[PDB]
């Protein structure tokens, strides 16, 4: 229930991603995705997005070689806790 | 004549000393009784005592020392002595006072080292990308202002022990962020990086080097990392002839001290450096979060300027918490560190914008009285500081030390210095209580010679019960009515009687419930005033009349403060600039004024009113608060003359005047929150036509 | 003040065991002995595998010094599976808690860490373990099935505990829901009874615990700190807690209902990062029954004389009254990073007194900061501000501070010497410290002289060396000594006498003693303590007469005494200590005949004259009062004349006046001893013939109730002779006056509106605001700055409606600030817009009339009117291009006070505000 439920994807004419998930009920204080590789070695990579922002944007990737991302939830509570990881193959 | 040392003062040469600054002895080779014995040395001078035999000290202000406040603090012969003078004695005799001054300037190019204090938990992620080169971006910005610039980097997460650190699964020690699916580095205490240098480069070769860490509680522990980086100069390489900036940049609570018993950790932090050779602080599992109190004491020792960059979730508990450490600035922190190079600037601008004294090693046997001179020429009594100033102004300081007696304590020193300089004011005091005539010391049967009594600078007092130049006084029916001298008036009651007159020296006897003293008995203690049932307040000794306030206190019941820090309000001007400040306390002159700082006038006029003077001023060069030269010193707003009186209120007042040439002048003033404010004018005013 | 510090009883555990974090008492009631309890965290065990386990050591008063652990848990960590433990139990800090009701010990480990038997973790959860006589059970009500950082397992519970008065412990635990913090409380029946060891998350019946709350409150560290006291009229102790982080680190302390768990009170600390909350404890301090609060802030940073803040710490003390909220004072600290306020104990009543005593302990102040623990007496009025008594440590700091008061217990009398006693431990040179309390002896002693005069010509007794008739005096010293506890049955008191105390080392003697010659004596007095006042006799032959030509000086009679180290209990070294504020000497006058006249007795006449410089006393200031006091001695001389001010409630009197030659100095001192306030002034002893003397004291005074039409002053003249010894009372009065400086004062915001509006355009029937106008608003302030208050007052505001059938300021709506309601009587903007000289004369009027409350000085009343300037009446035909000053004017009338009874007879006055539109 700490996960947004969306995020399939949107604007796909650049080398990047737009990506757009739906208000999870609790109060969100970060975003975190991570993308890259599916079946290789998995250059992961990640970076941060503010809890307001339902958006985010990636780069560096082959020219439309069948990613996989994913949206983590980052609770308001300690130093940094989440759960929750909706994935999606793009 | 007789006014105060002739009588009730002749007891011995180092007494009338002490009875008043203008008293005086002397030892005329001879005995012409009479009463040239300790009388002001504009009488005693004229009962023919003058072979060099005048016992007169004069109270010294002498300066040891005084360099000129150089224009350019960077590159050139030496000395930058930012502070004029330097080293001055001062020499007192018992409650006497003398006076002097100092003068401080903010130099115009003065080397500047700052250090970058990071938190590295899991939230700053975003923070270290975008400072990759804000190094070299810092450098240009800075560049402007100081031409000798160093910079050096630490890290901090939290204590590496539970409950804070993940501790389990053992799984997760060297990657405290297991759940998370990715890899982190395991957390630690304080992380010092890269030591201050000039390389810019440098700085950005470290960073992208780092990497952020995970930890488990919200309140993130830096107050071990700004205590290190404080203490261990040596390490992290504080320049001593440098302005100091620490930034500390978080997103997140702060532990306090007291905090580290859940941990187990029961040692107060001491103020000692404990980095060593790794890098790390090695005390970080073992020794408590330091106390504000502690923060401050090594914080103003080091001279280090401590600037909390925070986000504005938690800015107002750094606000507070600031307030608790005068001398520290807040500044709002992007989320992405994208504000940092901006933000130190604007920190730089307001830390030299201010100017306070600090007194350290100060005897108590003496206290410091403060006239402020900020302005051109306006004095502010009370006030140890100045505010609103640019770099290259010059502030004056007057300072008056009074001692309360006067001790035998081997002549210390003490400092007066601005807070976070290196250039201090050092105040050599010494005492001259005693007189140079003890010296031979005389011992015991000079012109006293049995019954063994003493002699003394020119007199003898006897033994225990022997009095006078003359002795034996003894203790029996030898009966004078000694005449007109145990009483004076001719006709008063016999030695104002607490003890009776024996031989004429008034042994003054019922000492009980305090002492009596005085020639004719007339002294004594227990005898001043009270205020609220406490004699002098219990801020005073009893002088036998008087009250001899205690430092910081002042008038006749003593019961008047001399701290302005109480008269001060949140803008920074005491008593809002509309009331004076008495004994700590605010009595506002505006009228329909009131309030503790005179914060509170519902009647007073708009805003419209009180900033129309700096656009009449700053714009038109004209009007009042421009011939006292006062304009740029009271206008702090932004000013820019623009058109149509743009749309976004938000928070703002449109003012409308009529000035001198007859025309209608139209501007704003709005402000951003907790920031500055600004005004706008509109440009082409409405003037008759034709 | 009553503590021995010369023979306490030392205690040392192992070192680097912390041995003294936690002290209590035992009192088992299956034996008479009482020993020690002191915990020992970091103290390695038997326990197999288990380092620094902690111990729980008892330590016995039966001076072998010796302690033995007490066997609580003596096992390893329990298995969830073979080579996977449950438990770790190593580094627990087991003994950082340790309370003891009459026969069980309460022990805990809040270091405790678990496996959660869910996955694989180490979750600091805390465990307790309940021991009463040979059965032992695990008390860990934090270890349940709420695991993550969102429930109980990082909790430490344990980590504060104690007793209520009926069997239910307190537990607390600063890390349960994100570190919010929590209050478990159970019954210790239950405890015992629902014990399971094959059971790890054990439910009981009756648990009071507190929930978890919003996410703003997390990092609160409630449970840090617990105490018991009654709070409400249930009689049943209620739950005290310190929240040292709450409210943005300011510190809070939560009092919750001891039988419903529900909020009943609070508190908050005034200062950031002080740690409010460190340290708490409840005690009734002034005799109340009701319980009282205490706090202790340790890093509290107060002002110094320069005005820089200084960690000194403070301790909040708060006094229940029977109708609600506390009174609240402070205490702060003496020396800097000394941490005053981490350790609060209460010690019953020490000195027996009949009000309780507490104890504030600096484990960081104090010579090379070694320790110290202040002992504050209760008093009826509650705790005296003032320390009576300071224990220092004794003991070095090799590696860490020695922390000496960082953990004390009182309340329990170890001895049986009646008096309460103090545990005070270390943990830093793994010491503990038993202070026993000494019993207080109170003694009063008589002095009395046969006769007061004496007659130099009538000479009665003979010389015991020669036979020659001397002028004689007796002189009787009385000593009566009794107090509470075990003390002997008889005192050795050591008394000495001094003939002519006046009179010293060079100086006539005067009179001596009859047989030894000597103007001074000593005697060895014993006495026994229930009444039978001892007294004996010697006496006082005078001087031979006409040989010292010194009379009318008298001869003061003084008796001092101490008591001899003798007498002391079987206790090896427990001697009593006389009571705190009492006299060690009194002194007695004794006078020569002289100028008495034929009688052979002086009878004086005394009088007191007093006129009335001052008429009137303004009633809510602190004013000056002034009584000029003329006394004369019209008869022979009087002996120990003084001076008798009675003063009422509200005097405060401060010195004398010295600035006029008219009136001369006097000797004058406060002093209260028996029931009443008074001022004594010395009027000469003796106070010869004539001497008219004239003198002045000033007052300031506080006044009382707000109805007493006058203030009370009663003086006379007394003295030491048999007859007409005092003077007729004469009563001097000063009205009270009721003088209130109350102003009005008004201001336009705007004061000028110049024409025409930019971008302007006209609707003929608009709601915006923007259509209108500008916003033109009047501001009305109504202030009592005279020292008196009153409690009623009418405002009348008159406001330029219309002129000529047309608007002038549309009035949108009026705000009041203070105590006064307002009506218009028009109605205040029927439109409902959201959003020369014009007065309320020639031009439409439109009244608000206001009723005003009490007002007292610091307080007054505002009337904000916000109104619209309707531009359509101006600049269309009749008023194009033309100067307006529109006029609002408001009057006040204060028509009550408060001071019925009393002169007022009128406070008016008027102002008015003028908003000028003009054109150019
Ligand atoms: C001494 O100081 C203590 C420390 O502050 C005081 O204790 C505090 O008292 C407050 C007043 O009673 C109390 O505030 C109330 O909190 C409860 C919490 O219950 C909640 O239940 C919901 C479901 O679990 C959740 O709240 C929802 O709504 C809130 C907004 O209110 C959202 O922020 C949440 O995300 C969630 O959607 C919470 O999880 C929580 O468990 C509330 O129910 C109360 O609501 C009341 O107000 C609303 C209007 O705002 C009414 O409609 C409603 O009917 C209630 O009347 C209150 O917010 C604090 O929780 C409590 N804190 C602690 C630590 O005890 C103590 O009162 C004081 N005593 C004295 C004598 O001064
Ligand atoms: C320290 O103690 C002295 C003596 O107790 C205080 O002196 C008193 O000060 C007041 C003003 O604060 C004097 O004025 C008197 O008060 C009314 C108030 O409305 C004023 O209007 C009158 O002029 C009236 O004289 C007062 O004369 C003076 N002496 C007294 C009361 O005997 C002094 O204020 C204290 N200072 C502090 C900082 O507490
Ligand atoms: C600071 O300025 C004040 C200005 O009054 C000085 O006050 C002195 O004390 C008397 C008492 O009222 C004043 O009337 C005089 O102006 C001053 N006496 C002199 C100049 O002899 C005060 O001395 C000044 N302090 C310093 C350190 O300069
Ligand atoms: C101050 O300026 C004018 C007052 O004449 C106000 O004007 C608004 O903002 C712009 C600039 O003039 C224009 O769109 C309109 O004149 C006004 N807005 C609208 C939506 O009509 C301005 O609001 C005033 N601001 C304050 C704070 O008083
Ligand atoms: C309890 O015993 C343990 C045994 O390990 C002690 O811990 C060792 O202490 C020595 C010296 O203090 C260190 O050199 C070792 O490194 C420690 N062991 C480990 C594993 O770190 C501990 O000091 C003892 N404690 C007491 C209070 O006796
Ligand atoms: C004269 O002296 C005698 C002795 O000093 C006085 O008699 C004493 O009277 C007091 C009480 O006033 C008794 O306590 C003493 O015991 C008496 N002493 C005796 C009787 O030897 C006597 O009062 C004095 N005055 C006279 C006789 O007029
Ligand atoms: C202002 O109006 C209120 C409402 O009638 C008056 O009544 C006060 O407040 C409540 C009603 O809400 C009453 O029960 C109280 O008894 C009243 N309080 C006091 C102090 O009288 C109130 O009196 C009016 N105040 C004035 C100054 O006229
Ligand atoms: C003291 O007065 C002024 C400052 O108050 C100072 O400049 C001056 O030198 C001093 N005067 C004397 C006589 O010491
Ligand atoms: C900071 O202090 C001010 C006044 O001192 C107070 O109004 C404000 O609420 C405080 N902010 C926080 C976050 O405590
Ligand atoms: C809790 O306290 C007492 C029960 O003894 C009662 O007066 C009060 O109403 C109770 N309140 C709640 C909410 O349980
Ligand atoms: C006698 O007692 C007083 C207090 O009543 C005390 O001040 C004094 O020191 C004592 N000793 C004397 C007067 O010798
Ligand atoms: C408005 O005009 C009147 C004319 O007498 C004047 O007294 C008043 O001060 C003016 N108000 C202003 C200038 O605010
Ligand atoms: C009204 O106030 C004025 C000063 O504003 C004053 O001169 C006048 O005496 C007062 N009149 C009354 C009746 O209060
Ligand atoms: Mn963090
Ligand atoms: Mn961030
Ligand atoms: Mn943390
Ligand atoms: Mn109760
Ligand atoms: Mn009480
Ligand atoms: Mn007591
Ligand atoms: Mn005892
Ligand atoms: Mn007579």
């Amino acid at each position: 229930s700490d996960v947004p439920r969306d995020l399939e994807v949107v604007a796909a004419t650049p080398t990047s991603l737009l990506i757009s998930w739906d208000a999870p009920a609790v109060t969100v204080r970060y975003y975190r995705i991570t993308y890259g590789e599916t079946g290789g070695n998995s250059p992961v990579q990640e970076f941060t997005v503010p809890g307001s922002k339902s958006t985010a944007t990636i780069s560096g990737l082959k020219p439309g070689v069948d990613y996989t991302i994913t949206v983590y939830a980052v609770t308001p509570r300690g130093d940094w806790n989440e759960g929750g990881p909706i994935s999606i193959n793009y | 004549g007789p006014n105060i040392c002739t009588t009730r003062g002749v007891s011995s040469c180092q007494q009338c000393l002490a009875v008043s600054p203008m008293c005086a002895w002397c030892s005329d080779e001879a005995l012409p009784l009479g009463s040239p014995r300790c009388d002001l040395k504009e009488n005693l001078l004229k009962d023919n005592c003058a072979p060099e035999s005048i016992e007169f000290p004069v109270s010294e202000a002498r300066v040891l020392e005084d360099r000129p406040l150089s224009d350019k603090g960077s590159g050139d012969s030496s000395q930058v002595t930012q502070v004029s003078p330097q080293r001055i004695a001062l020499r007192l005799r018992p409650d006497d006072s003398k006076n002097f001054s100092i003068q401080v300037r903010q130099v115009e190019d003065y080397p500047v080292d700052i250090y970058y204090l990071m938190d590295l938990s899991y939230s700053m992620k975003d923070d270290l990308w975008s400072i990759q080169n804000l190094g070299t971006k810092l450098a240009t910005q800075m560049r402007k202002l100081t031409s000798n610039l160093r910079i050096g980097f630490g890290a901090f997460v939290d204590k590496p022990v539970s409950p804070y650190m993940y501790i389990s699964p053992p799984e997760a020690l060297e990657n405290p962020c297991y759940d998370m699916k990715t890899t982190c580095l395991p957390m630690f205490g304080y992380k010092h990086v890269l030591t201050l240098t000039d390389q810019v480069t440098r700085f950005n070769e470290e960073v992208k080097k780092q990497s952020v860490s995970r930890n488990r509680d919200a309140p993130e522990g830096g107050f071990d990392a700004i205590m290190q980086a404080t203490v261990c100069d040596e390490k992290i390489g504080w320049r001593n002839d440098a302005s100091h900036l620490l930034v500390f940049t978080t997103d997140a609570k702060t532990h306090i001290a007291l905090d580290g018993r859940l941990a187990g950790i029961v040692q107060p932090n001491d103020g000692q450096c404990h980095v060593g050779s790794d890098n790390h602080y090695s005390a970080s599992t073992t020794m408590d979060y330091p106390s504000l109190g502690l923060m401050t004491e090594k914080l103003s020792q080091k001279n280090i300027n401590l600037i909390f960059a925070v986000t504005e979730n938690v800015v107002n508990l750094y606000q507070n918490y600031s307030e608790l450490i005068p001398g520290t600035t807040v500044g709002v922190l992007s989320m992405d560190s994208s504000n940092v190079l901006q933000l130190i600037v604007d920190a730089y601008g307001k830390i030299r914008s201010k100017v306070e004294l600090e007194v350290r090693d100060l005897p108590e046997e003496l206290s410091l009285s403060f006239n402020a001179t900020c302005l051109n020429n306006e004095v502010i009594p009370g006030l140890k500081s100045c505010m609103g100033l640019k770099i290259g102004d010059t502030v004056s300081f007057s300072i008056e030390a009074k001692v309360r007696g006067c001790p035998q304590e081997k002549e210390k020193s003490f400092t007066i210095k601005p807070v976070g300089f290196k250039d201090s004011l050092i105040v050599q005091v010494t005492f001259d209580c005693d007189c140079a005539c003890q010296a031979q010391a005389e011992p015991n049967s000079h012109r006293c010679n049995n019954g063994n009594g003493t002699f003394e600078c020119g007199v003898c007092r006897c033994g225990p019960g022997w009095l006078g130049s003359q002795c034996e006084c003894s203790e029996e029916d030898y009966r004078p009515s000694q005449q007109d001298e145990c009483s004076p008036r001719e006709g008063q009651p016999v030695c104002s009687q607490r003890g009776e007159c024996l031989c004429g020296q008034c042994v003054c006897h019922s000492s009980d419930f305090g002492k009596i003293t005085g020639k004719y008995c007339e002294c004594d203690d227990f005898s001043c005033v009270r205020y609220k049932g406490e004699m002098c307040s219990g801020h005073g000794q009893c002088s036998c009349g008087d009250c001899l306030c205690d430092s910081d206190w002042t008038g006749y019941y003593c019961n008047c403060t001399t701290r302005t820090d109480t008269c001060m309000s949140s803008n920074g001007l005491l008593c809002s600039g509309r009331g004076k400040c008495e004994c700590g306390s605010c009595v506002c002159i505006q009228p329909g004024s009131y309030g503790d700082t005179c914060e509170k006038c519902p009647t007073c006029p708009d805003a419209c009113t009180f900033k129309k003077e700096c656009v009449e001023c700053k714009k038109f060069d004209r009007g009042a608060l421009h011939d006292e030269n006062t304009c740029n010193r009271y206008c702090r707003d932004e000013i820019e003359s623009v058109k149509e009186l743009k749309d976004t209120g938000k928070d703002a007042v449109n003012c409308t005047y009529k000035n001198e040439d007859d025309c209608v002048v139209r501007f704003q003033y709005y402000e951003d929150s907790s920031g500055k404010s600004i005004l706008y004018v509109v440009e082409e005013p409405e003037c008759p036509k034709g | 003040f009553n503590l021995d510090v010369d023979s306490p009883a030392e205690y040392s555990g192992p070192e680097g065991s912390y041995f003294g974090f936690a002290v209590d008492f035992f009192v088992p009631s299956a034996s008479s002995r009482m020993f020690l309890l002191v915990g020992a965290p970091k103290a390695n065990t038997t326990q197999p595998g288990i380092v620094e386990g902690g111990q729980v050591l008892k330590c016995d008063w039966s001076s072998t010094r010796r302690c033995q652990p007490i066997e609580f848990d003596a096992t390893g960590n329990r298995d969830y599976a073979k080579d996977d433990p449950l438990e770790f139990k190593s580094h627990q800090w087991f003994g950082a808690s340790v309370r003891s009701k009459q026969d069980k010990i309460l022990a805990c480990a809040p270091l405790y860490h678990w496996r959660t038997e869910m996955k694989q973790e180490r979750e600091p959860v805390g465990t307790c373990f309940l021991q009463d006589g040979t059965k032992t059970v695990e008390y860990a009500p934090c270890r349940s099935q709420d695991i993550d950082a969102d429930g109980q397992g990082f909790c430490q519970g344990g980590f504060s505990i104690d007793f209520t008065k009926a069997d239910r412990v307190l537990l607390g635990g600063p890390g349960s829901f994100y570190w919010q913090g929590q209050l478990i409380s159970d019954q210790v029946a239950e405890i015992v009874s629902k014990y399971d060891p094959n059971v790890y998350s054990i439910k009981y019946n009756n648990q009071l615990a507190t929930r978890t709350a919003q996410a703003i409150f997390d990092d609160s560290y409630l449970g840090y700190s617990v105490a018991v006291g009654d709070f409400n009229g249930d009689g049943i102790d209620d739950f005290v807690s310190g929240v040292p982080r709450a409210a943005r680190t300011l510190g809070m302390v939560y009092i919750y209902d001891g039988k419903n768990m529900s909020s009943l009170y609070n508190f908050t600390g005034e200062q950031m990062a002080a740690y409010f909350g460190f340290s708490v404890a409840a005690t009734d301090i002034n005799g109340d029954d009701y319980a009282d609060v205490f706090i202790g802030a340790p890093l509290f940073m107060d002002r110094g004389s320069d005005g820089k803040l200084q960690e000194v710490g403070q301790v909040s003390v708060s006094l229940q009254r029977a109708s609600g909220d506390f009174q609240t004072t402070k205490l702060n600290g003496f020396e800097v990073f000394a941490r005053f306020g981490s350790a609060i104990a209460p010690l019953g009543d020490l000195d027996q007194d009949g009000f309780n005593d507490i104890a504030i302990a600096a484990p960081y102040g104090g010579e090379d900061k070694k320790g110290i623990v202040y002992i504050f007496n209760g008093r009826s009025t509650g705790l005296n501000a003032v320390p009576s008594q300071i224990l220092e440590g004794q003991w070095a700091a090799r590696s860490m501070p020695p922390s000496f008061g960082y953990s004390m217990k009182g309340a329990t009398d170890i001895d049986k010497n009646g008096y309460p006693d103090l545990i005070v431990g270390a943990f830093g040179v793994d010491r503990a410290i038993l202070y026993r309390a000494r019993p207080v002896i109170t003694v009063n002693a008589g002095l009395e002289v046969y006769p007061s005069i004496l007659n130099q010509d009538n000479k009665t007794c003979s010389l015991p060396g020669t036979a020659l008739k001397v002028s004689c005096f007796n002189v009787r010293f009385c000593l009566k000594a009794d107090g509470k506890g075990v003390l002997p049955r008889k005192l050795n008191f050591q008394v000495e006498l001094l003939l002519d105390k006046l009179k010293q080392k060079g100086a006539i003697r005067r009179a001596l003693f009859l047989y030894s010659r000597s103007p001074s004596h000593s005697k060895n007095m014993t006495i026994s303590r229930g009444g039978l006042m001892q007294c004996e006799e010697l006496i006082a032959y005078l001087r031979d007469e006409s040989e010292f030509r010194d009379k009318l000086t008298p001869i003061t009679i003084f008796m001092e005494y101490r008591l001899d180290y003798r007498t002391a209990a079987d206790t090896t070294g427990l001697q009593p200590i006389l009571n705190q504020f009492t006299p060690a000497n009194i002194s007695r006058q004794a006078h020569i005949l002289l100028d008495c006249g034929e009688d052979n007795v002086c009878k004086p006449k005394l009088e007191v004259s007093v006129d009335s410089d001052q008429k009137k006393i303004y009633i809510g200031d602190d004013n000056p009062l002034t009584l000029i006091v003329k006394a004369q001695n019209q008869g022979e001389g009087a002996y120990e004349a003084e001076l008798i001010v009675s003063i009422p409630l509200q005097a405060d009197f401060i010195g004398v006046v010295r600035n006029n030659e008219a009136l001369a100095r006097l000797s004058c001192a406060f002093k209260t001893e028996n029931q009443t306030r008074q001022v004594v002034c010395d009027l000469g002893n003796p106070m010869k013939a004539g001497t008219q003397l004239l003198a002045g004291l000033r007052f300031s005074v506080h006044q009382q109730s707000e109805m007493d039409t006058s203030v009370k002053f009663d003086l006379q003249i007394q003295s030491s002779n048999l007859f007409d010894k005092v003077s007729p009372v004469v009563s001097h009065k000063v009205d009270l006056a009721v003088l209130a400086a109350v102003e009005i004062r008004g201001v336009s915001s705007p004061d000028h509106v110049f024409l025409p509006i930019p971008n302007w355009e006209h609707k003929e029937n608009p709601e915006t605001e923007e259509d209108v106008g500008p916003v033109v608003q009047h501001i009305y302030e109504l202030r009592n700055n005279g020292p008196s208050s009153f409690s009623k007052a009418m405002l009348h505001l008159q406001w330029p409606y219309k002129y000529n059938n047309n608007t002038l300021l549309y009035i949108l709506h009026y705000d009041i600030d203070g105590p006064m309601n307002c009506t218009s009587d028009m109605e205040i903007n029927p439109l409902r817009i959201k959003i020369h000289t014009l007065g309320c004369g020639v031009a439409q009027c439109l009244k608000i009339v206001c009723q005003v409350g009490r007002l007292d000085r610091g307080k007054s009343a505002i009337l904000y009117v916000k109104s619209l300037l309707w531009t359509e009446t101006f600049m269309n035909k009749e008023n194009q291009n033309h100067s307006y000053s529109l006029k609002s004017s408001a009057s006040f009338n204060v028509i009550e006070f408060p001071y019925k009874n009393l002169p007022i007879e009128d406070i008016t006055n008027s102002t008015l505000v003028t908003t000028n539109v003009t054109w150019g």
